[PDB]
Parts: C-alpha cells; sequence; structure tokens
C-alpha cells in the first residue's frame, strides 16, 4: 500500500545545563530506522534497523553531516522562538519539526509534509500545494517572508517529490523484508466488560469497533518487537480493519 | 568542489557586466549558488544567489540592476549586472551556500571586474631619485606591471606597492628600494617595468639628483 | 535520507 | 584635559616600580594612553602605549618583557608596572593622551612627567 | 537589512596569544552567526557557523561563544597560520549581511617610521603633470597618518596612500602617499612636504624638499 | 502547552514490561518501573518522538517474570502510580 518517511526531530531548551537536548528520530511507516541523541556519546546517526545496516560508509558519514546539521538549525530555532515570543531564558521549551514525503501504490509522490511546532502548537506548516505556507500566528509570519524569499517550498517540494521519493523506494528496496511486512493482528477477547485484544499487528493503522457504541478504547502502543497492540473495551461484536486482513474480521 | 570565475575583468561605465562561474569538481544540484562582490578595501557584500530551476533571491540594494542565471547543462551560473556604474568595481566571488542557508562553504577564486572607459595606455616610468630610491609607474591601463630591481637581484629592501585608481581612471603604483647610502654611487640601480597587455618593457635608471 | 538542505526559522 | 604624574623616585637595579598619571578633565574611554622617557641630553622615547580596553597594547624593545601598561577608565588613571629596572631605564616618564580614535598617534596633552632614577 | 558591527577592529597579537573579537548586531538575530577567515588575496574560509560550530578542517583552537545580543570569537594559542581578516555574518533575516572585519596582526615592538620624500622627476615636468611621494617606511602598528602640506597649508582629496601587507622579516608596515598635482599649479608653491604621526612618535615628524 | 501524559503499564505477551507515556507535554518526563515498590534499575527507554499533534510519547521496558510504573511529569502534582494489570 501507501508508505511514507517521516523524519522527527526534538530540541529541548536546558536551562544552565548545556546545549539543548536534540533527539532526532527518522521513520519509515511505523518502523524506526535511525536516531540520532545529542548526548549518547556515539555522536553519529545510530542506526534502528537492520536492513540499514546494509549501507555502508559515505552515507552514515552522510547522514551524521546532515543530522548534526539538524541539531545545529533546531538549537538556533530554539533561540529564535524564544525571542518571538518573548519569553525567559530560565524555562524549558521544546520544538518539534516533521517532515516527509507520502508515495502510493505506484510508489509515486503523493503528498508532501514539513511543520513546525513551539511547546505543542502549530507554528508553521506547508500547504497540500507545496508552494504556499499557512503561518499559523504574527511570529510565524515573520518566518513566512524569509521562507517565501529563499523559495524554500521549491527546494522543499525539490526534496519531497524528488530526493524523499527516490530514497524511500531505496529504503523500501533495502528494507522491503521489514518495511514492507504487513501482519495480521492476533484479536482475541477477554471477560460486566468486554475487551477484545488486537495483538501484533504493522502497520500500526488499526480500528476497532464495538457494535451489537460507548466504548473504552486507548491508543495503539508499541509491543517493543517492532509491532503494536490496541484493546477497546464496552460495560455490558468486536469489529476490526486491519491491512494484514483484507475481508474484515468480526469478534 | 571547485569554482571558478569565467568573466571579462573591462566592464565600460553604464553597460552589462557579465560574469560566469564554472563548477569543477561536481554540480550546480540543488546547491544555491550565491554572487559576492568584495570592493577592494571594503567589506563583502552578497548579490544574490540562484536555483537550479532559475528561482533567486535579490538583494533589495541592486535588485532592479542585477540579472543572475543558470546554465545547468554546463555546471556554469553566471551574473549579468546592468548600467554598471564605478560602484560595481569589485572582487567577484561565485560561492556555494552552507547547506543550512546560513553561510558560504565552497568559495571560488575570485574576478577582479574594473569599470573604466579607458582604452590600452604604456606605463610611464618616472624615477625616485634619493637612503631610499624608487621609480614611479604612472599613468597604465589595465592592471598590472612587474617591477624589479637589477633583473633578479636587489631582493632586500624591495617595497613595491598596490597600485591606486587615479580620477582619469589610470592605474598607478611606486615601487621603493631601501639600499645603504654606501652604495650610491658605486652600485648602480635599475627598475624594469612590464606591462605584458600593453608589451612595454622600460628598464629606467635611478640615480642621485 | 535526510534533507539535504536546512533554513532557519 | 590635564594630566599629572606621580609614583616614581629611586629604585635599585632589578626593582620594581608603578607610575600613576591622573586624567583630569575628561574622561579617557576613547583615546588610548601612552607612555614615554626622555634622557637627560636626549630626545623623547616611546615606551608603551596602552589602548581603549580590548584593542591592546604595545611597548617599545627596551622596555618589553618587563614592562606593562594598565588604564582605569573609571578612575581616569594609567598604570605602567615596569619591573625588573636597570640603570639606563632612568629617565622622565610621561603621559600623552591619543585624541584620535582611529589610532592614528595624535599626541595633544601631555604630563609634566615623574623622574624614575636607577642606582 | 540588519547592520553588523565587529569590536575590535585590529588585534595586534603574538604567537601562543589567546585572540577574542566580538560581533554585535542592529536587530535580534538568534545564533544565526558565521564567523571567516580570509587572507589577504584569497577568498574567504568558514570557520564558525551558528555562534559555536566548528566547521570541518578548522584546527580546534578557533572557539565561538553567544551571551546575549552578542558573539565572540576565540583564538586560545595563535598560530602563525592565523593572521588574517575575521568577519561575522548574520542569516536571520534577508539579505545576508557581513561585518566589517576583523584584522589580527603580528605584534611587535613598536617602531616608528623612517620618512623620505621624493621630489617629481624632470621627465614628468615635460608632460604636464607633477607626482610628490611621500615614503614611510618599517613602522608597527599600521595606523599612521600622512598629511600633504605645501606653503603651510594643509590639502586634501589630491592625495591617495598605498600600504603594504606586515613584510614577514620584520612585521612591519610600509606605506606611500602620492600628491598628483598639475605643471601649472606644481611651480606655483615652493616648499612640499608630509607630515607623518605615529603612536610611536612623540611628536610628528615632517619630510620637505624646495622647488 | 502542558498535556498530562496518558499512561499504559503492559507485557509484550522471561518477558519485557512497557510503560508507554503518551499525549504528554513537555517531553521531561520521570519513568521509573517498581518492582513491589522498589526501582528497577535495568530499565531502557526508546527514542523520544512526537505525534501529529505534537504531543510526545515514550517506550520504557525492562525484563522481568506487584509489578507497577511511577510516572512524574509537570502536570502531575505528585507521582503518579499505575500497577501493572495482566488484564489491561
Amino acid at each position: 500500500g501507501s508508505h511514507s518517511m517521516r523524519y522527527f526531530f526534538t530540541s529541548v531548551s536546558r536551562p544552565g545545563r548545556g546545549e539543548p537536548r536534540f533527539i532526532a528520530v527518522g521513520y519509515v511507516d511505523d518502523t524506526q530506522f535511525v536516531r540520532f541523541d545529542s548526548d549518547a556519546a556515539s555522536q553519529r546517526m545510530e542506526p534502528r534497523a537492520p536492513w540499514i545496516e546494509q549501507e555502508g560508509p559515505e552515507y552514515w558519514d552522510g547522514e551524521t553531516r546532515k543530522v548534526k546539521a539538524h541539531s545545529q538549525t533546531h538549537r538556533v530555532d530554539l533561540g529564535t522562538l524564544r525571542g518571538y515570543y518573548n519569553q525567559s531564558e530560565a524555562g524549558s521549551h521544546t520544538v518539534q519539526r516533521m517532515y516527509g514525503c507520502d508515495v502510493g501504490s505506484d510508489w509515486r509522490f503523493l503528498r508532501g509534509y514539513h511543520q513546525y511546532a513551539y511547546d505543542g502548537k502549530d507554528y508553521i506548516a506547508l500547504k497540500e500545494d507545496l508552494r504556499s505556507w499557512t503561518a499559523a500566528d504574527m511570529a510565524a509570519q515573520t518566518t513566512k517572508h524569509k521562507w517565501e524569499a529563499a523559495h524554500v517550498a521549491e527546494q522543499l517540494r525539490a526534496y519531497l517529490e524528488g530526493t524523499c521519493v527516490e530514497w524511500l523506494r531505496r529504503y523500501l528496496e533495502n528494507g522491503k523484508e521489514t518495511l514492507q511486512r504487513t501482519d495480521a493482528p492476533k484479536t482475541h477477547m477477554t471477560h460486566a466488560t468486554l475487551r477484545c485484544w488486537a495483538l501484533s499487528f504493522y502497520p500500526a493503522e488499526i480500528t476497532l469497533t464495538w457494535q451489537r457504541q460507548d466504548t473504552e478504547l486507548v491508543e495503539t502502543r508499541p509491543a517493543g518487537d517492532g509491532t503494536f497492540q490496541k484493546w477497546a473495551a464496552v460495560v455490558v461484536t468486536c469489529h476490526v480493519q486491519h491491512e494484514g486482513l483484507p475481508k474484515p474480521l468480526t469478534l | 568542489v571547485q569554482l571558478q570565475e569565467s568573466g571579462p575583468g573591462l566592464v565600460k561605465p553604464s553597460e552589462t557586466l557579465s560574469l560566469t562561474c564554472t563548477v569543477s569538481g561536481g554540480s550546480i544540484s540543488t546547491y544555491y549558488w550565491s554572487w559576492i562582490r568584495q570592493p577592494p578595501g571594503k567589506g563583502l557584500e552578497w548579490i544574490g544567489y540562484i536555483y537550479y530551476s532559475g528561482s533567486t533571491n535579490y538583494n533589495p540594494s541592486l535588485k532592479s540592476r542585477v540579472t543572475i542565471s543558470v546554465d545547468t547543462s554546463k555546471n556554469q551560473f553566471s551574473l549579468k549586472l546592468s548600467s554598471v556604474t564605478a560602484a560595481d568595481m569589485a572582487v567577484y566571488y561565485c560561492a556555494r551556500i552552507t547547506e543550512i542557508h546560513d553561510a558560504f562553504e565552497i568559495w571560488g577564486q575570485g574576478t577582479m571586474v574594473t569599470v573604466s572607459s579607458a582604452s590600452t595606455k604604456g606605463p610611464s616610468v618616472f624615477p625616485l631619485a634619493p637612503a631610499a630610491l624608487g621609480c614611479l609607474v604612472k599613468d597604465y591601463f589595465p592592471e598590472p606591471v612587474t617591477v624589479s630591481w637589477n633583473s633578479g637581484a636587489l631582493t632586500s629592501g624591495v617595497h613595491t606597492f598596490p597600485a591606486v585608481l587615479q580620477s582619469s581612471g589610470l592605474y598607478s603604483l611606486s615601487s621603493v628600494v631601501t639600499v645603504p647610502s654606501s652604495s650610491l654611487g658605486t652600485q648602480t640601480y635599475i627598475c624594469n617595468v612590464n606591462h605584458k597587455p600593453s608589451n612595454t618593457k622600460v628598464d629606467k635608471r635611478v640615480e642621485p639628483k | 535520507s535526510l534533507l539535504q538542505h536546512l533554513i532557519g526559522l | 584635559v590635564q594630566l599629572q604624574e606621580s609614583g616614581g623616585g629611586l629604585v635599585q637595579p632589578g626593582g620594581s616600580l608603578r607610575l600613576s598619571c591622573a586624567a583630569s578633565g575628561r574622561t579617557i574611554s576613547r583615546y588610548a594612553m601612552s607612555w614615554f622617557r626622555q634622557a637627560p641630553g636626549k630626545e623623547r622615547e616611546f615606551v608603551a602605549v596602552a589602548r581603549r580596553s580590548g584593542d591592546g597594547a604595545f611597548y617599545a624593545d627596551s622596555v618589553q618583557g618587563r614592562f606593562t601598561v594598565s588604564r582605569d577608565d573609571a578612575k581616569n588613571t594609567v598604570y605602567l608596572q615596569m619591573n625588573s629596572l636597570k640603570p639606563e631605564d632612568t629617565a622622565v616618564y610621561y603621559c600623552a593622551i591619543d585624541s584620535d580614535t582611529f589610532y592614528s598617534g595624535s599626541y595633544d596633552y601631555w604630563g609634566q612627567g615623574t623622574q624614575v632614577t636607577v642606582s | 537589512d540588519i547592520h553588523m558591527t565587529q569590536s575590535p577592529s585590529s588585534v595586534s597579537a603574538s604567537v601562543g596569544d589567546r585572540v577574542t573579537i566580538t560581533c554585535r548586531a542592529s536587530q535580534g538575530i538568534s545564533s544565526w552567526l558565521a564567523w571567516y577567515q580570509q587572507k589577504p588575496g584569497k577568498a574567504p574560509k568558514l570557520l564558525i557557523y551558528a555562534a559555536s560550530s566548528l566547521q570541518s578542517g578548522v584546527p580546534s583552537r578557533f572557539s565561538g561563544s553567544e551571551s546575549g545580543t552578542d558573539f565572540t570569537l576565540t583564538i586560545s594559542s595563535l598560530q602563525p597560520e592565523d593572521f588574517a581578516t575575521y568577519y561575522c555574518q548574520q542569516a536571520n533575516s534577508f539579505p545576508f549581511t557581513f561585518g566589517p572585519g576583523t584584522k589580527v596582526d603580528i605584534k611587535r615592538t613598536v617602531a616608528a617610521p623612517s620618512v623620505f620624500i621624493f621630489p617629481p622627476s624632470d621627465e614628468q615636468l615635460k608632460s604636464g603633470t607633477a607626482s610628490v611621494v611621500c615614503l614611510l617606511n618599517n613602522f608597527y602598528p599600521r595606523e599612521a597618518k600622512v598629511q600633504w602640506k605645501v606653503d603651510n597649508a594643509l590639502q586634501s582629496g589630491n592625495s591617495q596612500e598605498s600600504v603594504t601587507e606586515q613584510d614577514s622579516k620584520d612585521s612591519t608596515y610600509s606605506l606611500s602617499s602620492t600628491l598628483t598635482l598639475s605643471k601649472a599649479d606644481y611651480e606655483k608653491h615652493k616648499v612640499y612636504a608630509c607630515e607623518v604621526t605615529h603612536q610611536g612618535l612623540s611628536s610628528p615628524v615632517t619630510k620637505s624638499f624646495n622647488r | 502547552i502542558q498535556r498530562t501524559p496518558k499512561i499504559q503499564v503492559y507485557s509484550r505477551h522471561s518477558n519485557f514490561l512497557n510503560c508507554y507515556v503518551s499525549g504528554f507535554h513537555p517531553s521531561d518526563i520521570e519513568v521509573d518501573l517498581l518492582k513491589n515498590g522498589e526501582r528497577i534499575e535495568k530499565v531502557e527507554h526508546s527514542d523520544l518522538s512526537f505525534s501529529k499533534d505534537w504531543s510526545f510519547y515514550l517506550l520504557y521496558y525492562t525484563e522481568f517474570t506487584e509489578y507497577a510504573c511511577r510516572v512524574n511529569h509537570v502536570t502531575l502534582s505528585q507521582p503518579k502510580i499505575v500497577k501493572w494489570d495482566r488484564d489491561m
């Protein structure tokens, strides 16, 4: 089915405790294949997948060179946003950036994402046309003019429609065993309250419903082994829709 | 990568200044290729950068005059200034912008563009009689003139100053040596001035007067 | 791969 | 601007001394300060220069290594911590104001000078 | 645009010294500050970007820091290859703006200039022009002033100056001032002199010749 | 700008004990898996990531065979102990 290559970056300002805590995480669908913790001793783009290890030097040296560029960009962006909102220097704030590209069954470009946040609130985002910007507040209008002078959208569109798609296809081929896998959830029920357990499914996109309805369902959660799990309960038929089951499953 | 400017160094005033910067060792790619001019004696000024798609971000101070083009087929991006006055005389560096759009990492060797409506002129060498003696290379166009003393000898005390641009558009520099006063008569001093564009070779002998 | 060309806010 | 000298006297060779120079009038913060030396039967000789905070200090050759010049903009005083004294460095030390922000050596106002005898 | 300032304009230092160079901005530029090194006749070389990060290949002796509305460039244990001009460049808002530039010299004992004057040659006087040259030789530091005076009258505009680049043997500077007159104007004055002021001189030194 | 953490204590199926804290802000969280009220030292955590609503999530796991998970956040006034329920 469709695939995406998201890149999540988080920088948290530490007041008086040194440089900001930057954590860069790369995702292909719901599988994390790279990571970068600035507090780690490695100071390299640590691989988080077995298939990404098949790529040797002159790739990790390039990923590392670009992820310290994200770290340096995010560390400075923390001070830019603190001055935009006129905040104190003794507080801990966060900048979150997510960019990625979606594809389809033909693995051709489908959609592009590039969003920023400050303290959990939307700051700026790339519109679906990938030419215009949706600035949230008046502080993000200053970013909009600077990013429209630099044609950042065109460069981002070049990445999102170009490099991102070609690299996702390479990732989808390097890690076809894991990235392209699909596991049907192991649905089972427990016993009043009736609860159905969707276990060990990938990707995380699942749907659980109850029909004979004020259900009690939790978020899907990582099992830790590359899979996910979920459950829903109703006080007193559990229907599950996942890519691993072409036909609906009723419990 | 390696960046090399390939533009003429003499642009007439109120004419179009065309400069080409070839990229060797790589490609134009998705980098932003900037034009920076550093006029002699002053700091750097940023003209603007070009993207491979032709989208360029000009400096608003000279946005109406500057045209920057890209020829990605030949891996060269060009600068086309228009109605160029004397204020555009500068060393034009072509550079690559840093991957976080904040600095210029790779620079070209630089090209000195001279804005003057003056034809090629021969250097008129005049002695500077005394201690310290020299000879003045006045009213030559274009640069440079190489001044040497006694062919290849006299390498101690020689001070060849950078040339200045006069009010008439013709350059001029002075070369002075600091030989001891005990050899003024016994030793003869001749400065050799060589201007290749003018095909001029003057050997002027400097003696006390 | 990561986005090669970035820009500050 | 008025400059007054005080803090000299007679010293033994190899000793130490610290001249003082009070700046009466304007505040010495943009003008570099200078020290000089005029020996009997001799012309003036540059000794040391104190420039604006951050612009460094410079010393002649007969005084380098052993001499160090300090300035106090708030107190309008300059201290010449001249150590390792020798009989050669026996002459009146002066104060010169550099009335030139660009450091062109424009010395207009001069102090009275205090004799520094080494014996 | 955001005008950029640097402090100090010049830093005379020696090998093994610790050198600190400060930069400021008219408006808030976040931490988007880059540091460049440029030797004469060569293109600038980037040392530090984002006010703290060191460029690959740059020696670790170069360091950058930012306290607030202020940026610092530090060179601990200065080396003979670190004498150049340093620029701070902002990239918070377009256009890109550079700093004025701070030059680092090789410090040495103060040397007063030796002043030589040169009367115009007779062969030039037959061409309808006259040039008077005043030479300032082997002085340190660079900050020297030469003022042209004929018949005890200061001039301006009609003079040009050229400076050398700290000769490697003794790390001293040399200066030449050219007074471009006309054959008619040159003959109308008797005494031509140049007054030189330098931090190594207690009094200005004047070299003059009579026509 | 602060959102309380959504806390989940669960096992994969020796075994692993996961403490999934999601939907919180800011990222600074203090998760300490407790064995009979005593903090477990051999506790590992995943890499900090966030969701589409910019809310963070983290996975703290450890090898295990009355367990709980004490999580302290800015939103929580006092540390909150969620017992590991095998039916939840």
